[PDB]
């Protein structure tokens, strides 16, 4: 009989997955501080990883990756990206960012207004987006074409942001004229195999895309509880706006007479891997003490050149609605019972590449 | 020359001493009898092998070390050892009835009346010494003597000789090999009383050492025997600079002016390799780059800690064996492009390195297999912090339903010393996170 | 990369790598402590035995 | 930390007094004319635990013998062992106690207690170091349970700073001798909370029922609850007479034990009990048809922990054992005590077995045996019955209601720790 705590009640993928392990009559659920457990389900902020790894008799195995949060932060992936020459300041799929902290608080201000005049000189087009990690879902929030309305934005705010190239020729879906972001749903187990979920979704807007009006976010934010509120045509294309890889693949055979795995899969697992491979030593706990694993949800935007590219990184997603039992399934299988063994055709994509040079 | 003494406190104190002084011995061809051939100045002098060992008109090379215990069985078999004619009477000192695991019966019942009786006999010691540096203090974390006779000795130390260096080697506790339920209580105890008059210590977690004991030396389950030999090798490895002639560490003074910048966090991680088994028919000998980056692996530690999730306020790299700089910095070199290692801010980044060409030496019929080098790097690195968090967690557990205090108060502790210790154990590992943590951007879960 | 105060001897060799630059109570006092808690267990012990002679 | 004094009183006592003596005589190789004829060294290193020597290779079991009639002191004279005992350290008077309480406590005892005491400075007087005493008596007759805790009172008094540990049998309806029992181990434990260091409950219904229902014994005698007293003592005392690190000592182990100054009882258990590998050594030891006290482990959680295996046997495979125990049903372990299980192994086996196992729980769960003894005590009390005997003493009523209270605020305080 195995054993697992939780600490994070609010969390609906782990609810799930205890919901599970409960059901193969295996695990039991001890009380959260109780120290002899196999699996913790950690809480979200101040997991006490420094007390996983030393009871003896216990395999112990937690769903956070220390030190992921580097990835999955928004300045902080700025800043990883930039740093690191594998992924690099000349990145082709990241957007050029800039980290800035508000003057009332290094700071990059002064290269971004440096980049900023240079494209104004040059006529091409300059509109950012100014956002941070604090942004509690649809607000902190500004996109805009001056620089000096994106830095007083930010100066009326405490915490660091990113101001971001704002993506202006995105792939629109027909109907609709509309925008929308891809999220995957990527699992990293305790030998950092690297596995993509089959199932993706598309997050859309349900209002015509509109580059001359920047104030109105419903047709520019893909964010779910924006377009739930302020969308008046709201599931009018798609339950929920949501549609999922079967549709949208369809659909990008019937209209640009090409797959989905061609034309943006391809871009999106190679991204996922450069990002996990590239932390994989600061993170890995290869040879350590107590083992971790984690979901994470990569969320990317699509160009009208069918270019993909990497928005952020989530270390605490939630899943679809119809997507939940087997993606949770999926983690039990993967990721737990990998090491904790009960007494097809996988629903994820391993993620691995060996190129020679 | 410049002396240093060795006390060594309660049970765990007293067999690593053993443990030390045999293996100090075989380091500096010293015989059971004291005698030491390859001495030529009979009767005294001012080598470097002068700071641990005095010389009789005789030419016995008597070790600088006093042995203290609350009971005699340990000392006792000290005084009918192998290595016992090293020792005279006044260097060992035993009590009749031990502190029964409670800090406060070492600290004020026991230690009140055998306190006056160790400093009179370090005195002896210290009459001899020339140029006094100070003192080596080993003791374990979780037992009475070594926990509240220590806190003890050390207050008095500080009184009596100001000036001199302190250096600890600590036993931090691990239910695999410990006696009491209350060790927790014991090590927040004792290291509360006695951070102010140590400048230096390093911490061995038997935890640590056990599973390097099980893993690289196939012993399926280690004794004290096991364990000390192998803390053994990593004091010697330590203290391998005030014994040999050499231009790193070569006093106490040093040890505090390069490893600890910052005087609360004065307690660096020790890392070592490679631990070889005797027992082992074929065995491939090991690089400098590989024994180098052995010392970033979180299983050859003496706690096992993270410092990827840390930062690095100094390193030090001590080798012993085949080994030349050359190597040593391609090493580095290379594990730089690899590790994660972060110093703060307010230090360079960087390693002082010693290298002592005399490889380790093994005690014959020990676990320990030769090696052609071998090395023990010392890095104050916030991530030790880690060991600080889960012996306060334990303590919060018991200290709250007040499990145990009564024992304690029963000697004449107020129960107030508890939650002043802890609160001070709080403010030590607050410093920790200031120094090696930058904040996380902060977030408005469910994304 | 730096290499600097290479020292050597017979017995060996020391240096530094630089790969970055940077950016108590008195005996009366303790007597008193050891006195105070002896008096305790001194009240303790009084009162057990108080309690043996009712 | 050296020498403990053994004292054992009435009739229960000096029977399975007695019993102790024999079997560990046995296991330090001692013979019935105090000469050691054993051939390891480990029988000797710690033999001045329990033993002082005498001219002549000697060895004397510090034990003083105590009743207040002659006739089970004249058995134990008589025993296989007898001569062993010194002949001084036999106190006895003539009139007995009348399985009365108050006759132990006040009358007939308070005549010959200073002779006891006389016995017992005499033996501790001899002593390097003494750690401490053990004493064997019931709480259900009126010697061992008056005359034994009125001792444990005026040893304190004069040894205030020393561990005074007990083991304790305590009454049950299913065998017993008369009905005041219950009255006289109520009476008794109130002392026992107060006096005692560490108390080992030891319940004459878990004893007889594991005769009969493990052991398959249609007719258990006393002699056969002995054997299994014995047994258990044995165990229990192991890592107090053999070279080891753990609970070496009546100090040590009650520091780890008692983590609270009233909740000293300790339910014991033995492993095998049959009609063996080291898996089913440790789960019989857990196992509550093998525990003492006839209180359900599951009825409660254990605060602290004390395993002892002996044997030769994979000090791995121990290990591995304990934490599974542990880690399988961590529930009936109380969470704000880490690490609370505590595992010594001793390689000398006792008598007639190749391996065994020894358990110590000081478990919430005893509350249970104390419950019933409240209850059966109730019953007469509330009608008065029986209390002439006691009245006849001096007693008064108030002293019994004092009693009834004090026991029932121990089972709340154990309570207190198994809802904590
Ligand atoms: N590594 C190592 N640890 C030891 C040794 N002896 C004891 N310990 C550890 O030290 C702690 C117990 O403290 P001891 O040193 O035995 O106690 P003491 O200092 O003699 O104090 P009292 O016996 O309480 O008077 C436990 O955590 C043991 O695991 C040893 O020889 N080596
Ligand atoms: N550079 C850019 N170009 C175009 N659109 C962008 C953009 N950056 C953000 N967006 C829009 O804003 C959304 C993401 O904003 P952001 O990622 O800060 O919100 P969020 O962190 O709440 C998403 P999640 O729920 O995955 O965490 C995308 O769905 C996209 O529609
Ligand atoms: N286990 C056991 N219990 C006994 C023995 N003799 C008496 N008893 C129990 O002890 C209690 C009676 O006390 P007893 O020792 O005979 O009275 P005392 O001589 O006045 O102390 C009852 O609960 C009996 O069941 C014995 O030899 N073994
Ligand atoms: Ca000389
Ligand atoms: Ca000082
Ligand atoms: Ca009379
Ligand atoms: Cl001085
Ligand atoms: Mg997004
Ligand atoms: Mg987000
Ligand atoms: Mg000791
Ligand atoms: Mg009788």
């Amino acid at each position: 009989m195995y054993t697992f705590v939780v600490r994070d009640e609010n969390s609906s993928v782990y609810a799930e997955v205890s919901r599970l392990l409960l059901a193969t009559g295996q695990w039991k659920r001890l009380r959260k501080d109780n120290p002899r457990f196999n699996l913790m389900l950690g809480e979200r902020n101040r997991l006490p990883f420094g007390r996983l790894g030393h009871e003896p008799g216990l395999v112990q195995l937690v769903n956070y990756y220390r030190g992921a949060d580097k990835l999955c932060r928004k300045a902080s992936l700025v800043k990883l990206i930039k740093t690191s020459p594998e992924l690099s300041e000349s990145c082709t799929w990241f957007p050029e960012s800039y980290v800035i902290y508000p003057t009332n608080l290094t700071d990059e201000r002064e290269v971004f207004l440096a980049a900023y005049n240079r494209r104004r000189e040059g006529r091409e087009g300059n509109v950012w987006i100014a956002k941070s990690s604090a942004g509690a879902k649809g607000e902190g929030i500004l996109i805009s074409s001056e620089a000096s309305e994106l830095l007083d934005f930010i100066d009326e705010q405490g915490q660091v942001h990113v101001i971001q190239k704002y993506l202006e020729k995105p792939l629109l879906l027909e109907p609709g004229h509309r925008k929308f972001d891809i999220r995957s749903w990527v699992l990293v187990d305790h030998l950092y195999n690297i596995y993509l979920y089959r199932e993706g979704v598309l997050r859309t807007s349900s209002e015509p895309y509109n580059s001359a009006n920047f104030q109105d976010k419903t047709c520019h934010l893909t964010n779910h509880c924006i377009q739930k509120e302020y969308s008046k045509n709201y599931g009018r294309y798609e339950e929920g706006n949501e549609m999922f890889f079967e549709e949208f693949n369809q659909y990008l055979m019937d209209a640009l007479n090409t797959t989905l795995e061609n034309s943006i899969l391809l871009q999106i697992k190679h991204i996922i891997r450069s990002c996990l491979m590239c932390i994989e030593p600061a993170i890995s706990t290869k040879h350590l003490h107590y083992q971790s694993f984690q979901l994470f949800g990569f969320d990317f935007m699509v160009d009208e050149e069918l270019k993909v590219w990497l928005i952020e990184v989530n270390g605490a997603p939630a899943c679809a609605q119809k997507l939940y039992a087997e993606l949770c399934q999926g983690i039990v299988d993967v990721a737990i019972s990998s090491v904790f063994p009960l007494a097809p055709t996988s629903i994820f994509i391993k993620l691995h590449h060996h190129h020679h040079h | 020359m410049r002396e240093c003494i060795s006390i060594h406190v309660g049970q765990a104190g007293v067999q690593i001493g053993n443990a030390c002084w045999e293996l100090y011995c075989l380091e500096h061809g010293i015989q059971p009898d004291g005698q030491m051939p390859s001495d030529k100045t009979i009767g005294g002098g001012d080598d470097s092998f002068n700071t641990f060992f005095s010389e009789t008109g005789a030419g016995k090379h008597v070790p600088r070390a006093v042995f203290v215990d609350l009971e005699p069985t340990v000392i006792d078999e000290v005084r009918t050892g192998t290595y016992r004619q090293l020792f005279h009477p006044e260097q060992l000192i035993t009590g009749k009835e031990d502190a029964a695991n409670n800090y406060a019966r070492g600290h004020y019942t026991i230690g009140k009346e055998i306190i006056d009786l160790v400093l009179d006999r370090i005195r002896k010691l210290a009459d001899q010494c020339t140029g006094l540096q100070g003192f080596l203090v080993f003791h374990s974390f979780g037992g009475g003597t070594g926990s509240g006779f220590t806190s003890l000795l050390m207050e008095r130390l500080s009184v009596d000789y100001g000036k001199k260096s302190k250096l600890e080697f600590s036993i931090y506790p691990a239910p695999q090999v410990s006696t009491a339920v209350v060790e927790p209580y014991n090590s927040i105890l004792t290291t509360h009383t006695t951070l102010e008059h140590s400048d230096c210590a390093f911490m061995v977690d038997n935890e640590a050492i056990y599973d390097i004991c099980r893993r690289n030396l196939d012993i399926e389950r280690p004794t004290y025997t096991n364990l000390n030999r192998l803390i053994s090798q990593i004091v010697s490895s330590i203290t391998a600079s005030l014994r040999f002639d050499g231009a790193l560490n070569v006093d106490l003074t040093e040890f505090q002016t390069n490893l600890v910048p910052y005087p609360r966090i004065h307690f660096p991680l020790a890392t070592y390799a490679p631990v070889i088994s005797a027992e082992k028919a074929y065995h491939e000998q090991l690089s400098v780059a590989e024994i180098t980056n052995a010392c970033f692996e979180p299983a050859n530690q003496m706690v096992k800690c993270d410092p990827r999730h840390g930062k690095y306020m100094a390193c030090c790299l001590l080798y012993r064996g085949d080994v030349v700089p050359k190597d040593v910095n391609a090493a580095i070199a290379t594990i730089k492009t690899k590790r994660s290692i972060q110093f703060v801010d307010w230090c360079p980044t960087g390693f002082k390195v010693g290298i002592n060409y005399q490889p380790p030496t093994v005690v014959p019929g020990g676990d320990l297999a030769k090696v052609q080098r071998a090395v023990c790097m010392l890095s104050n690195t916030t991530a030790i912090a880690e060991a600080w968090a889960r012996l306060d967690h334990k303590f919060d557990l018991m200290y709250a339903k007040r499990a145990f205090v009564h024992w304690y108060v029963g000697e004449g502790m107020e129960e107030g010393e508890f939650s002043e210790a802890r609160e001070d154990m709080a403010a030590l590992e607050k410093d920790y996170e200031e120094v090696g943590v930058d904040s996380v951007e902060g977030e408005g879960g469910e994304e | 990369m730096e290499v600097i105060e290479l020292n050597k001897c017979t017995s060996g060799q020391s240096f530094e790598v630089i790969l970055k630059p940077p950016s108590d109570p008195s005996l009366e006092e303790i007597q008193k402590k050891l006195e105070a808690a002896e008096e305790r267990r001194k009240y303790q012990e009084a009162e057990l035995l108080k309690h043996l002679a009712e | 930390m050296r020498e403990i004094v053994h004292i054992q009183a009435g009739q229960c006592g000096n029977q399975i007094g007695a019993k102790f003596w024999e079997v560990i005589s046995d296991e330090h190789g001692i013979d019935p004319t105090g000469s050691y004829h054993g051939d390891s060294d480990l029988q000797l290193e710690r033999i001045n635990v329990y033993y002082n020597e005498a001219t002549g290779n000697k060895y004397v079991p510090r034990a003083i013998l105590v009743d207040l009639e002659p006739g089970t002191m004249d058995s134990v004279r008589s025993g296989p062992f007898g001569q062993i005992f010194r002949p001084d350290n036999f106190v006895f008077g003539q009139s007995g106690a009348g399985n009365n309480w108050a006759k132990g406590h006040y009358t007939e005892g308070a005549e010959l207690v200073d002779s006891v005491l006389d016995v017992v400075r005499k033996e501790s007087e001899s002593c390097d170091c003494l750690q401490g005493f053990q004493l064997t008596h019931s709480l259900g007759g009126g010697t061992g349970s008056g005359m034994g805790t009125l001792l444990i009172s005026k040893i304190r008094e004069e040894y205030p700073d020393r561990i005074m540990n007990t083991f304790s049998v305590m009454p049950s309806p299913k065998v017993s001798d008369t009905v005041v029992e219950p009255y006289n181990a109520t009476l008794s434990v109130h002392q026992l909370v107060e006096n005692t260091d560490e108390t080992y409950c030891i319940d004459n219904e878990a004893l007889y029922d594991i005769c009969f229902r493990t052991l398959k014994l249609t007719t258990p005698t006393y002699g056969d609850l002995n054997h299994l007293v014995s047994a258990t003592m044995s165990g229990v005392t192991t890592c107090l007479r053999f070279p080891g690190q753990l609970n070496a000592d009546l100090r040590k182990l009650a520091v780890n034990m008692v983590p609270f100054p009233r909740l000293h009882f300790f339910m014991p258990g033995f492993a095998p009990l049959t009609s063996l590998t080291v898996p089913e050594l440790t789960q019989q030891m857990f196992d509550s048809k093998n525990m003492m006290a006839a209180c359900d482990p599951r009825h409660g959680r254990y605060l602290t922990v004390a395993a002892i295996f002996r044997g030769r046997m994979s000090m791995k495979e121990v290990d591995e054992q304990m934490l599974n125990v542990q880690n399988k049903n961590s529930s009936y372990f109380v969470e704000w005590i880490p690490n609370n299980v505590k595992t010594a192994v001793c390689d000398i086996p006792p008598r007639g077995l190749k391996m065994s196992a020894t358990f110590i729980g000081n478990s919430t769960a005893i509350q249970e045996l104390f419950k019933r003894i409240s209850e059966q005590f109730t019953a007469m009390f509330r009608r008065k019955a029986f209390l002439h005997w006691y009245t006849g003493e001096g007693m008064d009523e108030m002293e019994f209601t004092e009693a009834e209270s004090n026991m029932n605020d121990l089972v709340s305080e154990y309570q207190q720790y198994q809802d904590a």
